[PDB]
C-alpha cells in the first residue's frame, strides 16, 4: 500500500536496523523463522508496508545491507533476529575504509555504490505504491559517512517525487571515539542538507543520560540504546500501518514540520520511559506522558532546547484515548511556554492518534521536534574544523584519494550558512 | 579395444622402462610374479590393464613392450632381478657387441644384424593388438644403440606402417655435463632420419632432473634409479587418459595435432608439478593455481632453456586427479594476464586441457609424496633453438680440426653425412627463427 | 553437498573431503548374482566391489565364453542411493549404503536385485579380523546360537554318525548345510556358517 | 571516469526518449479531446 | 502421433545426451530397470514420442549413439542410466580423429557415417508420423564437428522436408580446450548454415557463469553443467508432449523465430535459476520468472544483448497460470526496452503454455531469441581464423588429406556474407 | 574512442532532452487553444 525502503550502512547503522527489526517483528508478532504467530489479525492487514510475503506464509524484510568491511554482517547472521534478512540483500566489499571519507565515497565506495543501486531498483519496482525511504547510518565514520550520502545522492537525482528520512547518530564532544570526524562530519552535512528532507539526529550522551537518570540501569552496553532509538523508529509511521481517529504519514509529518527547504533538521522522543523499580507508584496518564515529553532530559539530542525557541513540534499518540485532554495540554504547553516558541507563527503542535499500543505497555507518544538549539550542535563543530584546518593536519589521507581542499573551504561556507539562517530566525 | 606399444632404446631406455613397468604394475596392481595376488582369487576387476598388459587363460598379465640394447650386461639384470617372471622371455632383445658410443656402429654395421629379430617381435606384438594410435619411443641421443640403431629402427617403421603415430623421449645431451666425447657427433647425425621419421618428440634433459630433485625434493646426491620414477609419473599422467575415466578424455592423437604446426617443428618440452616432498606435503596447500604456476615457472623447467627468452607456440595441460573444471578456466585466463609470459601473436588459443579423475599413486621408497592431483607440461616453444645453438658451436669447432673422423669413415659410411647434416639442421634453425618473426 | 555452503554460510566455500580417510583408505570384493523373475536370459554372475575410498560401489561382470551378452562394466565408480526414495526436498542429508554388506544378502542396486553368494579370501580375512562392525563373524557368537539346543544335541550326533559309514572325519559341505538346516532352528545365517 | 559519464548519459538519454514517447502519447489523446469537443462546438453551432 | 528422433554425435555430445535422456526418464517415470514408475496416468498418453515400445511394459530411448572413438562407449553404457539405451544403438569406429576436422571429414569419417545410416533410416521409418530430428555435438571435436557435419547434410538429401535443430557447441573467448579449434568451428558452421532450420549456441563458460553466480556453487562438474543444458532441451518441447491453453511444436517456433534461411541462431535461457539459500526467500510468480529471462548474466552464450539487438523472441511457460502477466510482462518489457528490438516488425514475441510443470517445481519458462549480437561470437572466430591461416598455420594435417585452399577461402567468403547480412538487419 | 563515444551520447541526450522541451511546449500551447475553444463553447451556450 505505501511501502517503505530501509537502508543500512555502516556498523552503527547496521546495528540499529538489527534491533529495529526486531522490535517490528515483535508488534507484528513474527518469529526469528519467518512466519507469523499473532493473535489480533490487525497486525496482519497491514503487513506489506515493512514485510514482504513469499512462497510457505514466509515473510522477509525489505532492507538492503551494506559495509564494505563485512565484520559486522557475520554479527548480524548470528544474532537473534538474523535469519530473515536475505542473502542477495547482504553487499559487502573487502576492506574498510578505514575511518576516511575519501576511501568511503571515491575509491573504495564507488564501485559497490553499483550493486546496492541494483538491489535497491530491484525492490523498488516490486513495491505496489512507493512511499519513500528511511536510512540509518553514522556521521563520525568512513563506511556509513561515505556511502550514506553518496546513495543519498545517487537515489534523489533517480527519484525525485519521494521522500528521505536519515537517522544520523551524530558524534558527541565528550563521547568523541574518532579523532578524525570534525571532517567527516562536515563534508556529510553538505551532502545531507541538499538531498534530505527529514533529518532525524541521534547523540550518544544524550542516551547514556537518559539510561542513567530516568531508566536507572548500570550496566547501558548498545543493546539497549539501540532498543531506545528503534522505539522512535517504530512510533513515528505508526499511523502507516494501524488504524486510528486521526492518521498521519511521513508526508504529514513533512508539510507541517518543514517550512523552509534548509530547515529541515529534527531532535526526537519518546517518554512513556520509567525504571523497573518505579513502575507501581506511577499512574500512565495523558498528563503525565505530556509533562515528560517536553522537558529537555528526555530528548535523543545534545542540545538544551530552552536555549533557543521551536519553530515546529509533532507528536503521535497511540491507544484507546481521549481528545480533548489532548488538544488542551497541547494549547496548554504553547500558552505557558510562550517565550519558549517563536510568535510569528501559530499552532506550533501537530497531534496524531492511533489505535493499537506496542506490546507490554498501554500508551504510547512519540516525539519529533524541529528546533533553533541545533547551532549549538553545529558550532562545535565549525569550532572543531576551523581549529583542525588552520594547520592542514589529517589531511594527506584526503589529498591522496582525489579530492582538492577547496572541498573542505566549501563545506564550511555550507554550513555556515545554515547556522545563519537559524538565528536570523530565531 | 585400445591397446599401447612401447619400444625402449639402449641402456637409458631400458633403465627408464624397468620403473615405467614397475609403476604400470602398482596402478593396476600387477604382483612381480605377474598375476592377481593369490588372497585375491577372483579378478577381471575393470579391462585398463588391457591397454599395457596382455591376457592369458591361466590369469597371467604379460606387457606390450620390447626392450632393445646391444650391451647384454643392463639387460640380464632384468632376467636377475625381482621381475623375471613378468617379462617375456623374448620380449627383451640382446645384442652381443656394443655400439661404443658412436653412431656408425650403431647403424650401418651392428644394426643390421638385430633390426630383422626386432621388427618379427614388433609385427608379432602388431596383430595381437585390434586398434593401435601408435609406438612409444624411448630412446637417447648420446648412446650408440640409442642413435644409430634408431635411426635406421624409425626409417624402416615409417614404411612398416604407414599413417601410425609415432612418439618419442630423447635423452637430450645437457649443455653443460656429459658422460661422453663424441655425443655432437652422435647428436646432429640422428637429427636427419629423425626431422622426417618421426610425429612427435619430447626432449629429456638430465642436469635439469640433477637440479630439480635436489632443490623440491629436498634430496641430496640423487641416482638414476630415482629419476626415472619421475620421468615414468610423467608416462602415466600422458596415458592416464587412456586407461582410466575423466571429465574429459585426451587421445595419442590428440596432442599430436595440437603441439606440431608444422612438419619441421616437432620438438615440444615436458614439465612435471607439483614435485615435493613428503614433509613439505603436508605443509603447503596444492591448489590448481598453485601446481599450474610453477608449471609456468621457468626454474621447474625440465629442459634448460627458458621461455622468457622465446616464446610459445602450443602447450597442453593434464590435469590429473581431484580437479573441478571452474578454476581450471580461472587459472588459464590468469596465464593470459601475466606478460613476462609470451605468446606468438599467430596462435592466440595455445591450450589444450586432459582432466583424469583418480590421484596419482606413490611408491614404496620413492621420493614423491602421496599427492591428489597433478599437472603435466608438453609445450613446444623456440627457446630449444637457443640449446640447438649452443650445440652446433661445439659441434663446428670440433669439427673444424677433423677430430673422431676415422671412427666412422672407416665403418662404411661416407663423409659426405658430416656436412650435410650440418646443413639441414641449419636450414632447420633458419625455420626456427622464420617462425618466431612475427608479422 | 556443494549446496549447503549456500546456509553454511553466505559467501560460499569448496566442499573439503575426507584427506584422513583418503589417506588410510584395500578392495572388498563380493560375488553376486541377479535376482529377477524367471527369464532364461539372465543367469549372470557378477563381482561388486566396495573400494573403501569415497565409499564407492562398482559391479562388473566377467566376459563369458559363448555367451549372448557381454558386458565389461555396469556401473563407474559411483554411489549407491538405497530404494527409499524421497529424492527431493529432503531436508537431510541423503542417504548411501555404507559398508554393511553380509553374505545372503540381497542388495537393491539402481532397481536391480542382487544377492551375495560369496566373498573373496581377503573379504573373508576382513570379516573375521573386523567384527566390532559385523557380528556374523564371531565364532562364539555362532556357537552360542547353537547352544541354544542342548536337548537335541544328544541326537545329533548320531545323526552324524548315520553319514559317517566310512568311519572317516569327512563329510561334505553340501551335508554339512543339511544337518544344519535340519536342525530348523532358523537362525543359522549363512555368514555365521 | 568516461566510462562512468558515457553510461550514465547514456541512460538519461533512453529517459529523455521514453520521456518524448509520453509526450507524444499526450498529444495524441488530447488532440482526439480536441476534435471531440471541436464536434460539440459544431453542434452547438447548428443549435444557434 | 509427431515422435522426435534424437541424434547424439561425439564425446560432448554423449556427455550432454546422457543427461538429457535422464531427466526425461525421471519426468516420465522412467525407473534405470527400463519400466514405468509413477503415480498419475496422464504420463503415458504420449510417450512414444521419446520412447519406443516393446515387450514386457519395456521402453528404450529413441536415440542414436555415434562416436569414433571407443572409450566413451564404455563410459555411456556403465553411467547411472546405461542398461536403458540399446545396445544395437551405439554405433563405434577404431581409429580416433583426435580434434581434426579434416580426418572427421573426409578418411575417417567417410566409411561409418554409411553404417550409421542403416541404424538411423532403419529407426526412422519405424516411425508412424516422424516429426523432426534433433542433434547434439561440438564444434571443437574430430567426430562430432568432422563427421556430424556430413550426417546434417546427408541427412537433409534425404529426409528434405523435415525439421532439424541442433544444439551446438561454440568455442568460448577464454576457456578455448583446443588449439586449431577455428579450423574445426569455421568450416563446420559453413556446412551448417546452409542446411539447419534451428540452431542453439550453447557455450561452456556461460554455464561457468550461471553455476557461480546464479546458483552460487563452488564445484561445477561437467554433470553439474550438462543438467542446464538438458533443461532447456526438454523444456522446448513440453508442449508437444503435455496439453495446454496454447501448445507449441518446434515447427511453430521456427516459423516464428526466424524469418529468413540464413538467419537462424539463438541464444538459449531458462527462468527457474535460484540460489539455495535464495530459494526460501523469493517468491516463485511469475513477473519474477520474465524478470531472470531477458537479463544478460542467465543467457547460454557468450554474447551481450546491449551490445546488439533482439529480432525475435520465443517464450515457452510450464505449470497452470494465468496468461495475463505472461500477455502483460512481456509487453511491458517490450515497450521499457524500445532500444533494445527491432522496428521494422512488430509483435516479435510469441507465447506457449503447457499445463505440467518440471518435478519439484511451480511454474518454468525456456527463452529462445534470435539476435544480431550473435555477429560477435562469428567475428571473434574471424579475427582467430584470419590472424592463423595467412601463414599456413597447422595446414599439413589439412591439405594432407585431399582438399585444397579454395574450400578454405569459401569457408571464409561465406561466413563473411554471412555476418554482412547479419550487419544490415542491424 | 571512449571520449568520442561519450561525446556523442552527450549529443544525442541533449537532442532528446530538446525534442521532450518542444513536445511538453506543444501540449501548453494546444491546452491554451483547448481552453480557449472551451471559452467558445461557453459563450454560444449563453447564445443558446
Ligand atoms: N635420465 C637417465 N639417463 C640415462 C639413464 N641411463 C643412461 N642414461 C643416459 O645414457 C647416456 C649413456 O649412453 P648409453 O645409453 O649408456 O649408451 P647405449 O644406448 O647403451 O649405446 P652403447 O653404449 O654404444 O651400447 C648417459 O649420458 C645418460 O645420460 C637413466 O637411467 N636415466
Ligand atoms: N549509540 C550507538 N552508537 C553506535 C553503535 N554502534 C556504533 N556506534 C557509534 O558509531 C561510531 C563509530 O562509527 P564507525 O563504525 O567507525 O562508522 P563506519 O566506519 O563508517 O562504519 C562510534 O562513535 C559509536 O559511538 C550502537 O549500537 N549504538
Ligand atoms: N558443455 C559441455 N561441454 C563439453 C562436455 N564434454 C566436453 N565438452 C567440450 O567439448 C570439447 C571437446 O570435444 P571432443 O571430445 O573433442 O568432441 P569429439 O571429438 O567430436 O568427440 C571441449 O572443448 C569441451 O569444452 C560437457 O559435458 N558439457
Ligand atoms: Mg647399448
Amino acid at each position: 500500500m505505501r511501502e517503505i525502503v530501509h537502508l543500512q550502512a555502516g556498523q552503527c547503522g547496521n546495528q540499529i536496523g538489527a534491533k529495529f527489526w526486531e522490535v517490528i517483528s515483535d508488534e507484528h508478532g513474527i518469529d526469528p523463522t519467518g512466519t507469523y504467530h499473532g493473535d489480533s489479525d490487525l497486525q496482519l492487514e497491514r503487513i506489506n508496508v515493512y514485510y514482504n510475503e513469499a512462497t510457505g506464509g514466509k515473510y522477509v524484510p525489505r532492507a538492503v545491507l551494506v559495509d564494505l568491511e563485512p565484520g559486522t554482517m557475520d554479527s548480524v547472521r548470528s544474532g537473534p533476529f538474523g535469519q530473515i534478512f536475505r542473502p542477495d540483500n547482504f553487499v559487502f566489499g573487502q576492506s574498510g575504509a578505514g575511518n576516511n571519507w575519501a576511501k568511503g565515497h571515491y575509491t573504495e565506495g564507488a564501485e559497490l555504490v553499483d550493486s546496492v543501486l541494483d538491489v535497491v531498483r530491484k525492490e523498488a519496482e516490486s513495491c505496489d505504491c512507493l512511499q519513500g525511504f528511511q536510512l540509518t547510518h553514522s556521521l563520525g565514520g568512513g563506511t556509513g559517512s561515505g556511502m550514506g550520502t553518496l546513495l543519498i545522492s545517487k537515489i534523489r537525482e533517480e527519484y525525485p517525487d519521494r521522500i528521505m528520512n536519515t537517522f544520523s547518530v551524530v558524534p558527541s564532544p565528550k563521547v568523541s571515539d574518532t579523532v578524525v570526524e570534525p571532517y567527516n562530519a562536515t563534508l556529510s552535512v553538505h551532502q545531507l542538507v541538499e538531498n534530505t528532507d527529514e533529518t532525524y539526529c541521534i547523540d550518544n550522551e544524550a542516551l547514556y543520560d537518559i539510561c542513567f537518570r530516568t531508566l536507572k540501569l548500570t550496566t547501558p552496553t548498545y543493546g539497549d540504546l539501540n532498543h531506545l532509538v528503534s522505539a522512535t523508529m517504530s512510533g513515528v509511521t505508526t499511523c502507516l500501518r494501524f488504524p486510528g481517529q486521526l492518521n498521519a504519514d511521513l508526508r504529514k509529518l513533512a508539510v507541517n514540520m518543514v517550512p523552509f527547504p534548509r530547515l529541515h533538521f529534527f531532535m526526537p522522543g519518546f517518554a512513556p520511559l520509567t525504571s523497573r523499580g518505579s513502575q507501581q507508584y506511577r499512574a500512565l496518564t495523558v498528563p503525565e506522558l505530556t509533562q515528560q515529553m517536553f522537558d529537555a532530559k528526555n530528548m535523543m539530542a545534545a542540545c538544551d532546547p530552552r536555549h533557543g525557541r521551536y519553530l515546529t513540534v509533532a507528536a503521535v499518540f497511540r491507544g484507546r484515548m481521549s481528545m480533548k485532554e489532548v488538544d488542551e495540554q497541547m494549547l496548554n504547553v504553547q500558552n505557558k511556554n510562550s517565550s519558549y516558541f517563536v510568535e510569528w507563527i501559530p499552532n506550533n503542535v501537530k497531534t496524531a492518534v492511533c489505535d493499537i499500543p506496542p506490546r507490554g505497555l498501554k500508551m504510547s507518544a512519540t516525539f519529533i521536534g524541529n528546533s533553533t538549539a541545533i547551532q549549538e550542535l553545529f558550532k562545535r563543530i565549525s569550532e572543531q574544523f576551523t581549529a583542525m584546518f588552520r594547520r592542514k593536519a589529517f589531511l594527506h589521507w584526503y589529498t591522496g584519494e582525489g579530492m582538492d581542499e577547496m572541498e573542505f573551504t566549501e563545506a564550511e561556507s555550507n554550513m555556515n550558512d545554515l547556522v545563519s539562517e537559524y538565528q536570523q530566525y530565531q | 579395444m585400445r591397446e599401447c606399444i612401447s619400444i625402449h632404446v639402449g641402456q637409458a631406455g631400458v633403465q627408464i622402462g624397468n620403473a615405467c613397468w614397475e609403476l604400470y604394475c602398482l596402478e593396476h596392481g600387477i604382483q612381480p610374479d605377474g598375476q592377481m595376488p593369490s588372497d585375491k582369487t577372483i579378478g577381471g576387476g575393470d579391462d585398463s590393464f588391457n591397454t599395457f598388459f596382455s591376457e592369458t587363460g591361466a590369469g597371467k598379465h604379460v606387457p606390450r613392450a620390447v626392450f632393445v640394447d646391444l650391451e647384454p650386461t643392463v639387460i640380464d639384470e632384468v632376467r636377475t632381478g625381482t621381475y623375471r617372471q613378468l617379462f617375456h622371455p623374448e620380449q627383451l632383445i640382446t645384442g652381443k657387441e656394443d655400439a661404443a658410443n658412436n653412431y656408425a656402429r650403431g647403424h650401418y654395421t651392428i644394426g643390421k644384424e638385430i633390426i630383422d629379430l626386432v621388427l618379427d617381435r614388433i609385427r608379432k606384438l602388431a596383430d595381437q593388438c585390434t586398434g593401435l594410435q601408435g609406438f612409444l619411443v624411448f630412446h637417447s641421443f648420446g648412446g650408440g644403440t640409442g642413435s644409430g640403431f634408431t635411426s635406421l629402427l624409425m626409417e624402416r617403421l615409417s614404411v612398416d606402417y604407414g599413417k601410425k603415430s609415432k612418439l618419442e623421449f630423447s635423452i637430450y645431451p645437457a649443455p653443460q655435463v656429459s658422460t661422453a666425447v663424441v655425443e655432437p657427433y652422435n647428436s646432429i647425425l640422428t637429427t636427419h632420419t629423425t626431422l622426417e621419421h618421426s610425429d612427435c618428440a619430447f626432449m629429456v634433459d638430465n642436469e635439469a632432473i640433477y637440479d630439480i630433485c635436489r632443490r623440491n625434493l629436498d634430496i641430496e646426491r640423487p641416482t638414476y634409479t630415482n629419476l626415472n620414477r619421475l620421468i615414468g609419473q610423467i608416462v602415466s599422467s600422458i596415458t592416464a587418459s587412456l586407461r582410466f575415466d575423466g571429465a574429459l578424455n585426451v587421445d595419442l592423437t590428440e596432442f599430436q595435432t595440437n603441439l606440431v604446426p608444422y612438419p619441421r617443428i616437432h620438438f615440444p618440452l615436458a614439465t612435471y608439478a607439483p614435485v615435493i616432498s613428503a614433509e613439505k606435503a603436508y605443509h603447503e596447500q596444492l591448489s590448481v593455481a598453485e601446481i599450474t604456476n610453477a608449471c609456468f615457472e621457468p626454474a621447474n623447467q625440465m629442459v634448460k632453456c627458458d621461455p622468457r627468452h622465446g616464446k610459445y607456440m602450443a602447450c597442453c595441460l593434464l590435469y590429473r586427479g581431484d580437479v573441478v573444471p571452474k578454476d581450471v578456466n580461472a587459472a588459464i585466463a590468469t596465464i593470459k594476464t601475466k606478460r613476462t609470459i609470451q605468446f606468438v601473436d599467430w596462435c592466440p588459443t595455445g591450450f589444450k586441457v586432459g582432466i583424469n579423475y583418480q590421484p596419482p599413486t606413490v611408491v614404496p621408497g620413492g621420493d614423491l609424496a602421496k599427492v591428489q592431483r597433478a599437472v603435466c607440461m608438453l609445450s613446444n616453444t623456440t627457446a630449444i633453438a637457443e640449446a640447438w645453438a649452443r650445440l652446433d658451436h661445439k659441434f663446428d669447432l670440433m669439427y673444424a680440426k677433423r677430430a673422431f673422423v676415422h671412427w666412422y669413415v672407416g665403418e662404411g659410411m661416407e663423409e659426405g653425412e658430416f656436412s650435410e647434416a650440418r646443413e639441414d639442421m641449419a636450414a632447420l634453425e633458419k625455420d626456427y627463427e622464420e617462425v618466431g618473426v612475427d608479422s | 553437498e556443494d549446496s549447503l555452503r549456500n546456509c553454511i554460510d553466505l559467501k560460499p566455500t569448496p566442499h573439503r573431503r575426507n584427506f584422513k580417510k583418503f589417506m588410510e583408505k584395500n578392495i572388498l570384493r563380493f560375488f553376486a548374482k541377479l535376482v529377477t523373475d524367471k527369464c532364461v536370459d539372465l543367469d549372470r554372475m557378477f563381482v561388486i566391489s566396495y573400494y573403501l575410498g569415497d565409499d564407492t560401489i562398482s559391479v562388473f561382470e566377467p566376459i563369458e565364453r559363448n555367451s549372448g551378452i557381454a558386458g565389461g562394466m555396469f556401473l563407474k565408480r559411483s554411489r549407491v542411493k538405497k530404494p527409499g526414495q524421497e529424492v527431493f526436498k529432503s531436508e537431510l542429508s541423503e542417504y548411501i549404503k555404507a559398508e554393511e554388506l553380509y553374505i545372503g544378502v540381497t542388495v537393491n542396486v539402481n532397481g536391480y536385485l542382487f544377492r551375495l553368494l560369496n566373498a573373496d579370501e581377503y573379504t573373508l580375512n576382513y570379516m573375521e579380523q573386523n567384527t566390532d562392525k559385523y557380528p556374523f563373524s564371531n565364532l562364539k557368537l555362532a556357537l552360542q546360537k547353537l547352544k541354544q539346543e542342548e536337548g537335541k544335541s544328544r541326537e545329533l550326533k548320531q545323526v552324524f554318525k548315520a553319514a559317517d559309514s566310512k568311519h572317516t572325519n569327512m563329510v561334505d559341505y553340501n551335508t554339512f548345510r543339511d544337518i544344519l538346516m535340519s536342525l530348523t532352528v532358523g537362525n543359522l545365517a549363512e555368514q555365521e556358517f | 571516469q568516461q566510462q562512468n559519464l558515457y553510461e550514465a548519459v547514456r541512460s538519461d538519454r533512453n529517459l529523455y526518449s521514453k520521456n518524448l514517447v509520453e509526450a507524444q502519447d499526450e498529444i495524441t489523446d488530447m488532440k482526439r479531446k480536441l476534435k471531440i469537443m471541436i464536434h460539440q462546438v459544431d453542434e452547438l453551432k447548428e443549435d444557434i
